[PDB]
RNA sequence: GAGCUACCUAAAAACAAUUUUAUGAAUCAACUCGUCUAUGUGGCAAAAUAGUGAGAAGAUUUUUAGGUAGAGGUGAAAAGCCU
RNA sequence: UCUCCAGGCAUACGCGUAUAACAACUCGGAUAACCAUUGUUAGUUAAUCAGAAUAGGCAAUAAUCACACUAUAAAUCACCUAUAACUUCUCUGUUAACCCAACACCGGAAUGCCUAAAGGAAAGAUCCAAAAAGAUAAAAGGAACUCGGCAAACAAGAACC
RNA sequence: AAUUAUAUAACUUAUCUAUUUUAUAGUAUAAGUUUGAAAUUUCGGUUGGGGUGACC
């Protein structure tokens, strides 16, 4: 399945086999698959280190380009 | 008497301060860890 | 002082500390702290008779490769099924109800092998 | 991650593992001050409702055969294992208990005095003004609270209509009604008082931590000036 | 009379049901669907489980009054 | 660098993309709009300009609503509007002196109160307001059920609305069982409040359970690949014959 | 942040020989502490060495795990201790 | 082979290949030899050593060679009733001159056995200065020293505020 | 020391309940009054060393 982690992000989960149903798991239900609200600080966060890393590359190509054809 | 010396290593005592599932048991240890992965951290706990 | 970096295993920590290094369990723990093994959790490997058989790890320089075509879903079932059905259309015995005669399964539950979810390994 | 010891539901006369607190809360800081240590100790649930009808059984009442008179960490007083039918209980001994001595469990209130013999347990109306008891209870039914230290006694001052007045050790007067059960005679170990502590390390064995070495009227406006 | 067992160590009191329950004709939405819990739904009810066959290593045993050799008159051993 | 959207605009960004999207059309209207509750613990302005007494000039005036703070617990309960003020004072009133942490807080009581269209006594923590509201309303039902969102407060308030229009809209014999005319009755003087059965399913409900509503209504299993190929196949092959 | 240190909780451990009114007694090891002197003073050591000394079945010492957190904790009060 | 010194071997906690062989002689050891260094290859083997079904009923009686005794600080599942199951050996630890002290640190570091059968080397070569440190010996005297018998002594006794 | 002080602890009036013929009792709150756990801020100038008196 899709879920979030206590981290914010979405990753794919990968179900396990058990012999009791999910409900009567102790173990199972110890684990959170939800994020509280101090998490969407660092959502924000991420969504900007993120944008800096594909400007930079963006930018970086089209210096690249420069110099190819100043070069031919 | 001499200083310098005041890391005694147990394991049992560095998991249970600074483990992983110390770090997730409190909101305000979680917000350590989200600290970590956004610095880039190798190590995010002990 | 402690190594951040490397991995937790076994061999570190006291040794009330233990783990496993990721072999299946092949039975159980029972109480007045007894091993029983299960003889049905212990993978059996099933090896065919090699006699006769002609083909050997390594092909010929001469053999020509093949167009790549990966199998897909529909090329499986007109080799399969369109036959059968268009067969039986013709004769006009055919109806949704019976999809089953043509090798449809309804459900995987009752299969040994289930195609989902996987209950054999490879 | 402080669990109380006191976790045992089921009464039983077998002795039961105390942990210590060492004056801290299940917070885990002091509330207390000298409190640590001392010799580890077993507790034995004593039954302070003396007039307890044995179960499957009338509420009348009933005697029961002193065991033994033993020695009790838990208190200054010291308690006697009392079987009766097929139950065992511990409760807390009077000045004169011997093994073997036989005590009366009553719920009757005697229309008129009943003559009070050291630990047997009657109800306030039956007993006579002037007659010594211990382990008194506040309310019917409520169990001892009061009068169950070594060598305590109330008097019983009065008695009109359905109330009586307990002069408790302290010299406080109590009342409460005369329902309530009280046992006759004062309590066990009479001399507790007398004794000599001697030396700093027996009240460490005691589970006593010495004291810290730390070493207010506002006049009126007239008065300020003449203070 | 003292009550041994002191209610700090009991087993805790069950949380109160949610509201959406008491309303009559009301289907709640919970989070039984996810298969996981989440703080902002409504908790699901669900039915006793049956495994549907027995098995031994854990056996469940029933209570003194339906065990078959159940006899009124006591007997002291 | 920068984001395209203004931060403000975010959530209505993503209400506009994705399951949210597919979410029925009346519902996001609730979400979208958002509209300022009746005024509790503030004095409107009777008029939009007064006379300033010291210039004596006429002088637009707003209203500034008061922040207030809700407690999860009102959640469970009927506060008439009422919440937490969470401020400062001067002591003594004067500007000059200490400036000081207050709260005043709201006088809670709980009540029984009896709805006639659930037939159901519920007991709810509850302000003296409410109960004035009540009274206004003429009727436990009709306060509910004439309330708005906003003014309303509670997410128990607006669930128990979702119950009353559900119930009318479908005109559930459920409602007093064996006695037809007095079930009869109480629709009818609920009449003006009825609306179509979609509609009444999604009054009340927080973005998070619309979601998994319509997750549960789209939720399906795979169609097995066997099936839809045959379809195909048996088209073709009836058209040929046609 | 209590793997140092302060105090506490749980589970454990150690104490030879010699005398004694039979023990917070005596003599004196292991062990704990740190009186006085010399050396050392970027040293072997960010508090040590070498001697000399104090206690050494107890309010003793020591081990493992847990607890109390800075507007605080702990303190046989040195305003001492909390890497 | 000789001369001399006198905490060794195990386990726990910790450490994480420093283990062993070969090859190297850059770096590391505060210098060489040789390796604790670099590269390559190897290694630690366990059913006994070590780690990792359910519901009821129920308990007065220390330990100390436990006997006699005395004591006070008052001190460690079982057993029974029913229910269920009706033959099993997989997994993990195991090397070392090692850990905490920035160091190959005269430091800190728990338990069992033992006290040399185990483990080790104070001197790279030479010289015999001053000053400085440590040890021993002292004619006659014996606190005249010094703030003070500090330190030392073939002394280590007495007494009082 | 000046300014504060729903830390506690009392009270009074409302509010809300019950009862009551107006009385009692209570009290998820508000406004006061009394206590002060605490909080915040300050240490004018001339005066051998001070003490003191003084002075501006
Ligand atoms: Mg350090
Ligand atoms: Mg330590
Ligand atoms: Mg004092
Ligand atoms: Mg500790
Ligand atoms: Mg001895
Ligand atoms: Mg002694
Ligand atoms: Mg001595
Ligand atoms: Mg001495
Ligand atoms: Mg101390
Ligand atoms: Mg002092
Ligand atoms: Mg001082
Ligand atoms: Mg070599
Ligand atoms: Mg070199
Ligand atoms: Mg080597
Ligand atoms: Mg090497
Ligand atoms: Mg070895
Ligand atoms: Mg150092
Ligand atoms: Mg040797
Ligand atoms: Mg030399
Ligand atoms: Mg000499
Ligand atoms: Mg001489
Ligand atoms: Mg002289
Ligand atoms: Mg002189
Ligand atoms: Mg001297």
């Amino acid at each position: 399945a899709w879920r979030r982690d206590i981290f914010g992000r979405i990753v794919w989960h990968k179900f396990k086999q058990w012999p009791i149903p999910w409900y009567l798991n102790k173990r199972y239900n110890r684990r959170r698959f939800f994020a509280m609200p101090y998490v969407d600080r660092f959502i924000r966060l991420r969504i900007e280190k993120h944008a800096r890393i594909e400007a930079r590359k963006r930018s970086l190509q089209k210096k690249k380009e420069k110099i190819l054809h100043a070069k031919f | 008497r001499a200083r310098g010396n005041e890391y005694q290593p147990s394991n049992i005592k560095r998991k249970h301060k600074h483990g992983w599932v110390r770090r997730l048991s409190t909101p305000a240890g979680v917000q350590v860890i989200l600290r970590r992965m956004l610095k880039g951290r190798k190590s995010l706990s002990h | 002082g402690a190594d951040r970096m490397s991995k937790w295993t076994s061999k570190r920590g006291p040794r009330t500390f233990t783990k496993s290094r990721g072999a299946k369990k092949t039975g159980i723990y029972t109480s007045d702290r007894k091993f029983v093994q299960i003889k049905e959790m212990v993978p059996e490997f099933v090896v065919p008779d090699l006699t006769g058989f002609k083909l050997k790890p390594y092909v010929n320089y001469r053999a020509p490769a093949g167009i790549d075509t990966p199998l897909t879903a529909k090329a499986l079932f007109q080799e399969t099924v369109a036959p059968a059905i268009e067969k039986d259309f013709k004769e006009g015995t055919f109806d949704a109800n019976n999809l089953e005669k043509y090798g449809f399964e309804p459900t995987q539950e009752g299969k040994l092998f289930q195609l989902y979810p996987k209950n054999f390994p490879r | 991650k402080f669990v109380s010891w006191k976790s045992r539901t089921k009464y039983t006369v077998k002795p039961v593992k105390m942990r210590k607190s060492g004056g801290r809360d299940h917070t885990g800081r002091i509330r207390v001050h000298g409190i640590g240590g001392g010799h580890k100790q077993n507790y034995r649930m004593i039954d302070f409702l003396r007039f307890r009808p044995e179960k499957e059984k009338a509420p009348e009442p009933f005697e029961e055969k002193v065991v033994v008179v033993r020695y009790d960490p838990c208190r200054s007083a010291d308690i006697a294992l009392v079987a009766g039918g097929s139950r065992k209980r511990w409760i807390i001994a009077t000045e004169n208990m011997k093994a073997g001595d036989t005590i009366l469990n009553s719920n009757h209130i005697g229309r008129m005095a009943v003559a009070a013999q050291e630990g047997d347990a009657h109800p306030l109306g039956a007993l006579p003004v002037g007659t010594l008891i211990n382990n008194v209870e506040s309310e019917p039914g409520r169990g001892a609270q009061y009068i169950r230290a070594a060598g305590t006694c109330g008097v019983l001052l009065r008695k009109v209509n359905g109330t009586a007045i307990i002069q408790l050790p302290s010299k406080r007067q109590m009342q409460v009604l005369e329902s309530c059960t009280a046992t006759v005679g004062r309590v066990s170990n009479v001399n507790h008082n007398q004794r000599v502590i001697g030396k700093a390390g027996r009240n460490r064995w005691l589970g006593k931590r010495p004291n810290s070495g730390l070493w207010k009227i506002r006049p009126l406006p007239p008065m300020k000036s003449y203070v | 009379a003292y009550e041994w067992g002191v209610r700090s160590t009991r087993k805790p009191e069950p949380r109160p049901l949610d509201r959406v329950y008491e309303i009559p004709g009301l289907e709640p939405i919970t989070y039984e669907g996810k298969k996981h819990f989440v703080p902002w739904l409504a908790r699901p009810i669900f039915p006793p489980w049956e495994r549907g066959w027995n098995d031994p290593r854990f056996h469940r045993a029933a209570p003194i009054h339906e065990q078959t050799l159940y006899k009124e008159e006591p007997c002291y051993i | 660098p920068l984001h395209r959207y203004p931060v403000h605009l975010w959530q209505k960004l993503r209400l506009r993309q994705g399951i949210c999207a597919r979410l029925p059309a009346h519902f996001l209207r609730s979400l979208e709009e958002e509209r300022t509750p009746t005024p509790v613990h503030y004095k409107p302005h009777g008029t939009k300009f007064k006379i300033n007494p010291k210039n004596g000039q006429r002088e637009r005036v707003e209203d500034v609503p008061i922040p207030v703070h809700y407690p999860p617990e009102s959640q469970q309960g009927l506060w008439g509007g009422e919440g937490l003020i969470l401020g400062y004072r001067y002591a003594n009133n004067d500007k000059l002196s200490k400036r000081v942490k207050k709260v005043w807080k709201p006088q809670l009581f709980t009540r029984e109160l009896y709805s006639e269209i659930l037939d159901k006594k519920f007991t709810v923590t509850v302000t003296m307001r409410t109960l004035d509201l009540i009274d206004e309303a003429y009727g436990f039902d009709f306060y509910i059920l004439k309330t708005p969102k906003e003014d309303l407060g509670s997410k128990f308030g607006m669930d128990l609305k979702r119950g009353m229009l559900l119930r009318l809209a479908r005109q559930d014999p459920h409602l007093h069982p064996e006695n037809p005319e007095r079930r009869a009755a109480i629709y009818d003087k609920y009449r003006s409040f009825v609306i179509p059965e979609a509609e009444a399913e999604w009054v009340g409900l927080t973005l998070e359970e619309a979601l998994e509503k319509q997750r549960l209504l789209e939720e399906k299993d795979p169609v097995p690949l066997f099936k839809v190929y045959v379809e195909e196949l048996v088209q073709r092959l009836q058209e040929q014959v046609l």
